[PDB]
Formats: structure tokens, sequence, C-alpha cells
């Protein structure tokens, strides 16, 4: 999927004009979380980070978690893939991003998570918030 | 008597089962007392309210019991503002049967109505009968020669609704209730549980009747008396005077469902005949 | 699956999606069933040659859409 | 943290029909009443039952809540086992839908204050029919949030979404200054069977024979009903023979078809006469002396 | 092919019978 | 206590907290204590605590605990928010009758809850329908209810 990555984005730019929404602004994302499923290209994410954070509360686990759909297949590194999107620790709204963080991490490892689980078990574990523990 | 027809409403119901639900709950599964609303309209009662009271008793002892007659004031009045027109009508209370001491409480609440109706409301599911009986205190005269007694004396209850609470009713019953079945079909579902209705009413006397003929129960002489006039009462459809009238009705009826069918034959043809027309023309332009 | 096997996470993938009714971080699920179409080609030392399959089919019958 | 469109309204089958009762004898006043419940999570208001308000005076509005009233009525319904908070007010729109007004939105505000949560709930007694109750449940929207360019709740699901506003509701505000919440109905099993015994007919009527006077009488009257009818109908089948398409319909309005009441009359004949027989058939194995 | 082709009776006649178990079904709560 | 859940014990009303069938000598307060002193019964070891919460809490786990000579309870049964005469609890529903083994009634042992039946508790009772070793009377030491208010 990576070499033969022949998507669009002027498909998906001339939606993101007209998402008006956040009904519209989660479609997007998880859009372009398909469009661009194991083709490890966040490009559109890149590209548009100002119009990313306009996601709130859900809106941030659903983009948080689009890029796990993205990195789907990249057991190569994902842990350290995902520490380079997400910091270890923040106050304000970091709920939905490090639930969405675990939740991506597991799409990554969809059906595979042959290592990933000993992770993922420990963060469920050591979780506090309700959020964290669902994307866990 | 002083009530020829009790009334009873789909808000009562729910309430009662409600106040049984909560009282009941794991607390304990006795029966819950509470008091009842509802209005006059010549002599047939209109029980539309009721609101629970505290209420307690012995398992063994009847004779103790407790009622909160002020919190019946305090409520009555709370309740009196929102519908002045809604008095106290009597009480209510969840048990199965009667008890040994209704007639002390009914006397009780024939302080804020003389004529009150108690309705025992039986959350149970029961299945054939109506949930409701309705009694009213009456003061029996022996002609034994026993002493004149308060006594409970059965009053005909319905279950009615009002507008707006036939509508809420029919929106909770929408699923459950079957309303595609005929009038037809109805009718002759009336009568099946009519035929189970008296089957358990028979069963309920002929059980009376044998703990009576072993013992269990006294010889009563007023049901005994009751029962003589059921069973000369029965009619002997064996005589040719009546078999005579019945075929005689029975045919009278049978030529007027012979019409009936005779037309709706010739109907059924006359919608065939615009069918078939309609079908042939539709292709014919097709 | 090509063989005819039920393939486990596409059919759990396919309806983990359908309860984005109820909850739209689920939609994601749908990644479950995205079977790569392709045809991989591999040696005795289980690497990638450079092999030129012919498709005896027109190239437009199945080609990626024109971009606008 | 932001609402979500996923929330719910449980109303209990009692809380339903005392709003109902209470919002059709007050008609057309606004009566108001308190919503009793449990604020199960932040997806679920139960309201396990309702208690009306006393009006004040005359006047088709919203009075101020009686904060002795509502202390005496929570109070005493503690004591018969009620310990549930107040998680919300209900009011009726005698016939107008159901929406908030302004008079309505500063009420809301006043429970908004106290718990965040509140819901209103407004019931049209005229509207509603049987098996289509016009209720909805309300929350107001903050104007310093939705001003800013914010969505009053977050959308996480189709649940929200799944009923149509209404013209009328959108004309007094909604989506604007409030927001309706999904009402459900939590209906168990035995008040389910309770509610069934409505109209249900005693033993006795389903064996009662009707009088054999009357129903001769009236077998009488519908057979010569008939015969006129009869008369008619075959002028209808000539008449129709001759007639244009567009006079299938136009020219049946107002004239009577004597078809359509043929059939209604073979209707309660067959069923009048059917039950008769059946009834006193039965009548006379169960009812037998021997 | 003779087999295949009386065993795919089989299944669309069995298949018919579901669907006209489905359609009388339907019929009665239509009406309601 | 377990991670994510506090001791409730203050939370408690202790002014409100009534015991029924409790020993002058030793009552509800050395109870709740911490200390030696336990909660020994008068009319039957059959006892019956009754707590009443100031706020609504959730109880995660609950240490009922009780000394090892067999005086220690053996049949606990709890129930929520009551609308209890010591023949309630002979026939009733709790909400999770509990036979707590020699291993919960020690000093370390915690008994867990079904914390689903245990969400809005603003008042609980805990019936000792039976101890261990048939003794005439019990003995208790700090009951306390662990879990997190329901803010
Ligand atoms: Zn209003």
């Amino acid at each position: 999927l990576i070499r033969n990555n022949n998507t669009d984005l002027m498909i998906l730019k001339n939606t993101k004009d007209a998402v008006r929404n956040s009904v519209c602004h989660t479609a997007t994302v998880i859009a372009n979380s398909f469009m661009h499923c194991g083709t490890t290209s966040d490009q559109f994410l890149r590209d548009n980070l100002e119009w990313l954070a306009r996601a709130t509360n859900w809106a941030k686990f659903t983009a948080t978690a689009s890029l796990g759909v993205i990195h789907k297949g990249h057991e190569k590194e994902a842990l350290q893939l995902m520490a380079t999107y997400l910091p270890k620790d923040t106050s304000p709204g970091s709920a939905y991003q490090e639930g969405g963080g675990l939740y991506a991490l597991g799409l990554i490892h969809a059906n595979h998570g042959g290592d990933i689980i000993d992770y993922l078990l420990n963060q469920l574990k050591n979780a506090s918030n309700d959020i964290v523990r669902h994307g866990g | 008597l002083a009530v020829q027809k009790v009334v009873v409403h789909p808000l009562v119901l729910l309430s009662v089962v409600d106040h049984f639900n909560r009282i009941g709950k794991v607390g304990n599964q006795k029966r819950v007392v509470g008091v009842l609303l509802g209005s006059w309209q010549k002599k047939v009662l209109d029980v539309s309210n009721s609101f629970a009271v505290p209420f307690d008793e012995d398992d063994k002892d009847d004779s103790v019991w407790f009622l909160d007659h002020d919190y019946l004031e305090n409520m009555y009045g709370m309740f009196k503002k929102v519908n002045a027109r809604e008095r106290i009508v009597g009480w209510y209370h969840t048990g199965p049967k009667l008890h040994k001491n209704d007639i002390a409480i009914n006397e009780l609440m024939k302080r804020y109505c003389p004529n009150s109706v108690l309705v025992i409301i039986d959350v149970k599911p029961k299945d054939l009968g109506l949930p409701t009986e309705a009694y009213i205190s009456v003061e029996e005269v022996h002609d034994d020669g026993t002493p004149t007694s308060k006594t409970f004396e059965h009053v005909t209850s319905e279950i009615g609704a009002e507008e707006a609470e036939e509508v809420g009713v029919e929106h909770l019953l929408r699923d459950i209730k079957d309303t595609t079945v005929g009038t037809l079909s109805q009718r002759i579902t009336n009568q099946v549980h009519g035929l189970k209705g008296l089957n358990s009413k028979l069963l309920d006397i002929r059980s009376y009747l044998e703990k009576v003929a072993t013992g269990k129960l006294p010889i009563n002489h007023q049901i005994i008396y009751q029962l003589q006039d059921v069973f000369n009462l029965l009619p002997d459809v064996s005589l040719q005077e009546f078999v005579k009238a019945f075929y005689l009705k029975t045919n009278d009826q049978m030529v007027v469902v012979y019409l009936a069918s005779l037309i709706r034959s010739v109907v059924a043809l006359h919608n065939l005949i615009n069918n078939k027309i309609a079908n042939r023309d539709a292709e014919k332009k097709e | 699956s090509r063989t005819g096997h039920t393939h486990m996470p596409s059919v759990v993938g396919v309806l983990v999606f359908t309860q984005f009714w109820f909850w739209f971080p689920l939609s994601h699920f749908l990644s479950l069933a995205y079977t790569p179409t392709c045809v991989i080609g591999l040696n005795k030392d289980l690497k990638m040659p450079k092999v030129q399959y012919k498709s005896n089919c027109k190239p437009s019958t199945f080609a990626y859409p024109a971009p606008l | 943290p932001a609402v979500d469109t996923a929330e719910q309204v449980y109303i209990s089958s009692l809380a339903l029909l005392k709003m109902l009762k209470h919002g059709r004898a007050g008609v057309p006043m606004e009566v108001m009443g308190l919503m009793l419940g449990e604020f199960v999570d932040d997806y679920t208001v139960r309201v396990i039952d309702v208690f009306a308000m006393p009006q004040s005076g005359t006047g088709v509005s919203v009075e101020a809540v009686d904060p002795v009233f509502q202390a005496k009525m929570l109070d005493m319904l503690k004591q018969t086992g009620r310990p549930e908070m107040v998680v919300g007010w209900y009011h009726s729109h005698p016939g107008f839908g159901c929406w908030l007004s302004g008079v309505d939105i500063n009420t809301q505000q006043s429970f908004e204050a106290l718990s965040e949560r509140a819901v209103a709930v407004v019931v049209d007694p005229i509207q509603s029919v049987k098996g289509k109750v016009v209720i909805d449940a309300f929350r107001l929207i903050n104007a310093n949030m939705m001003v800013l360019g914010h969505e009053p709740r977050q959308t996480t699901s189709n649940l929200g979404h799944l009923n149509k506003p209404s013209i009328q509701a959108l004309i007094h505000g909604l989506n604007r200054h409030y927001y309706s919440i999904t009402i459900n109905y939590r209906k168990n099993e035995l008040e389910q069977k309770m509610l069934l015994n409505l109209h249900k007919k005693s033993w006795m009527e389903g064996l009662t024979l009707q009088d054999y006077s009357e129903h001769c009488k009236h077998n009488e009257s519908v057979v010569k009903e008939m015969l006129e009818l009869a008369k008619n109908y075959n002028k209808a089948v000539e008449e129709e023979d001759k007639m244009t398409p567009e006079q299938l319909a136009i020219k049946n309005v107002g004239k009577q078809d004597p078809k359509r009441h043929l059939e209604e009359h073979v209707d309660v004949l067959m069923t009048s006469n059917i039950v008769q027989c059946l009834a006193a058939m039965l009548d006379t194995v169960v009812f037998k002396l021997i | 092919d003779l087999y295949s082709r009386y065993k795919k009776l089989q299944q669309e006649l069995e298949f018919l019978e579901v669907q006209e178990e489905y359609i009388k079904d339907e019929q009665k709560n239509l009406k309601k | 206590i377990p991670k994510g859940y506090m001791d409730l014990m203050p939370f408690i009303n202790k002014a409100g907290c009534e015991c029924l069938n409790e020993s002058d000598e030793h009552g509800f307060d050395n109870c709740l204590r911490k200390d030696t002193t336990f909660l020994e019964s008068d009319c039957d070891e059959q006892l019956l605590i009754t707590v009443a919460f100031n706020q609504p809490v959730k109880l995660y786990s609950m240490k009922f605990q009780g000394p090892d000579n067999g005086q220690g309870p053996k049949y606990v049964k709890i129930f929520i928010n009551l609308p209890m005469d010591f023949e309630e609890a002979e026939r009733s529903e709790p909400t999770q009758a509990l036979e707590l083994t020699e291993d919960d009634i020690k000093e370390d042992g915690i008994v867990p809850l079904r914390y689903v039946k245990f969400q809005n508790v603003n008042s609980v009772t805990i019936f000792v329908q039976s101890n261990q070793g048939e003794e005439e009377t019990t003995r208790i030491s700090y009951f306390t209810f662990i879990g997190t208010p329901v803010q």
C-alpha cells in the first residue's frame, strides 16, 4: 500500500471546505483514515493541523485513533511512532488523545498484538481516566 | 346501596403498583395501604388518583396496625390544591384477599369519607379477573339473632379511563395490544373468557363446599341458602316449549345470516369484476 | 478469503463498523475488513523480485479513477 | 465536557400518565410539576415519578415553582419510599406543539442553576392521540458557548438525529435557545398487563344474551335497510358502467354509496347473529339443569 | 452439474418457504 | 485500600449510624474504630448494622473484620437504601449475600462487592445471620466500606 498509494487528496480537500459541522468534521477524519488505511501517510493531517484542532472531546479520540488506521501493519515501530505524535503527559483535554492513542495502537496491531498486548495491558491497568480506559 | 359501581382509572393501578414496588422493596413483601381519590357522579364512583400512606401491621396479631392519618390529611391538602374536584372516596391495599383488620381500617377512613370504598388492587397479574375488588362497609342484620356486625359488601368494579388517560395507556400498550382482530373474533374470545370465568367461580364454590363437607369451615346457611337458588335457576333445556322456541329463534337468526352472506357473495363478485376490468384495462394500455 | 475461509477480522470489522450508529469512534474497525488487492511475488529467499505480470484485458477496465 | 446527543430521557409508565392527566385537566393553562428520578449517567435521565404543582392563580403560563409545596411534597414522598431527587420539571402545551417559550426558558434556567442536567419536558395533551403522545424534553443552550462558534452538544452517534425537529418547535427557538433530548419509555411486564385490564369486560358479559325482542327488532330494521340499499345498489351498477373514470370518486362525493352501507349492514348483522346464536348454544349446555 | 442443479433447486425451494413465511408474518404486522 | 477507591469511613455520618441488638459495653462507635474494641451483641450472635451515608456513595469493597476466635461473621446479608426487623433478614432479597470466610474476616482480608448493585447507596444495612464457630454472640472490627462518592 505504501508504494502503490494512489490516493487522491483533491477529493478529501474538496470535502474539507464543505465541513461546517462537528459531524461532518469527524466524518472526514474517518474518511481520511479510510483512504490512507495501511499507507502510513498522514499528509492530510499534517497539512491541516489547525483544522484538525477544531475537533474536541470524542472527535479528538477519533482523530488520534485515525492514526492507527493509517499506520495499520506498521509493526516495526509503533510505541515510538505514537509517542512521537502524542506527548507523555498533558493536562487539558488529553484523555481523549491518550485514550485514542491506545485504541490507535490496537488498530495498528489488529489481530497481530504479539507483544503490544503487554503494553496495552499495563496502560489499561495504570489508567485513571474513564476515557483512557475506553481507548485502552 | 350507596355505591352502584366503582370505576378505577389506570393511573391508580400504576400508582398502586408503584407503591407496592417501592415499599415492597428489599424491605419486605407485605400489603401496602394508600388513600383513594375520586369524584362522585350519580351513584358510580370515579376513583381517579391515589397517594400512599405509611402503614404497618403485625403478622400475628390483627388488632395491632398503624396508619399515619396525619400524613393522610397533609397530602390530601397537597392534592386538593392541584385538583380540588378530587376528594377522598376510600382506601386501597394490595393484599391478594381481604384481611380481618380491614373493617377497623375502614372505620379510620370513614372519618374522611362516610361512604368509604375499599378497593383491593392485586399487584400480581391475575389471568382472568380484574385486579380491583371494590368493597363497602354495611351493617349486616342477621336473622339468627347474632348481633348486627360491620361487614364488607361487594361492589361491581370496572376499569375505565379518561380521554388523555386512555391516550397514554394506548401508547404504553401500542406494541403489546393486538387490534387487528375483528369484532367477531373478539366477541368469541369474550365467550371463552366468560366460560373460563364461570368455571373458576364454580371451582371456588366447589372448593368451599369441600371444606364445609370435611368440617374445615363451618356451615354458613347463607351461602347454602344462595346455592339452592342457583341450582333452582338452572333452566331445563329439555322442555318441548323451550326447544321449539330455541329452534324458532335460531332459524330466525340463520335466515338473516343467510341473507347477509348472500349479499356478501354478490358484493365480492362485484369487487372481482372491477379488479379484472382494472387488470385488463391496465394491460391494454401497456 | 480467496480460498473461501470466513475471514474473521473482515466479519468482525464490518459488524463493529455498523455500530457507528451508537458510537462514531467504532467506525475505525472497518480497517480490519480492508484486505489489500495484490499479487506478491517472492523467491526462495522470501524477497520481492522485479516481476512484471500481464493482465490480459484493457488497462481501463480495472484502473484508478482519473484525478480531477 | 460537552453534552451528548446520545442522551436519553426515560419516562416511566406512571410518570407519563400523570403529566397527561394533569396536563389535560389544566387545559389550556401551562400546568407545571416536578419530575422525580435519578441521573443514571451522562446519557440517561430517569423519570421514575412526577407530582403536579398547584396553580397560584389564573393565567395561561407557567407560574413560579412554590418552594414550600415542593419541599413539603418531597419530604412526604420520602416517607412512602420515594427518595428520588428532582431531575427537572414538566409543563403542558395544550395543542400548540412541544417547545419552550420565553417564560419557559427562564423557568428552566432556575433548574439548571441547581442541577446542570435538569430537563424541561413539554407534554401536549390535546395533540396526543392513542398510541402516539406528543412529548418532548428540552435543555437550554448557553448563549455564550453557541455565539463563539461551538455546537451546544457533541455528536458521537446517530441516536440524537433520529427524530426530525418539528417546524413549530424550530419556529419557537429549537436548536437556537434549547435542544431536544430523545425520550424513551420504561415499560415493564407487570405494568403492561395491569393496563391491559382497561376495557376488559366481565365474564358475565361474554355469556350474557342480548334481549331477543330487541335483537329481532334490530334484525328487522337492518334487513329492511338493506331492502332500499339493494334497490339503490342496482342503480349504482348501471350508473358506473357509463361513468367516466374522472367521476369514479368525484361523483361519489356527497352521495351515499349503496355498496359501502350494504357491507356495513352485512358485517353488523352477521356479527350480531353469530354471537347471539353461539352464546345461546353455549348457555344451553353450561346452564343445564340435568 | 446434474447434482449441483438438483441441490441448487433444493436450496431455492427452501428459500422460497422462508420468503413466503416472512411475507405472511409481515402482512400480519403491517395490518397492525 | 485498593487504588482509585478510598476508605469511606470518614464520609459516613457517625452521628446517624444506628445499630440493632448491640451490647452496651462494645458498640457501634468502637466498631468503626481501627482499634481492638469490637461490636458484640447481647440478644444473640444475630445482629443488624445500619449505616447512613452523608452523600451518595458507591461501595466497591468492604472490610468487615472479626476476631478469629469464632465470633467473626460467616454470613453477611447487605441491604441498600431500604425505605428491617430481624425477620426481614430471615426472608428477603439481599443486595449481595456474602459468606465471609476466615480469610475474609481476619485483619487483612477484604471482601469484594458487586459494584453493579452498589452504585447509589445513601444508606446501607449489613446483617450478620451466622458466625463461624456457632457462638452465642458475635464480634466485629473496623467495618469500613471501600469505594468512591457518586459526585
Ligand atoms: Zn411553556
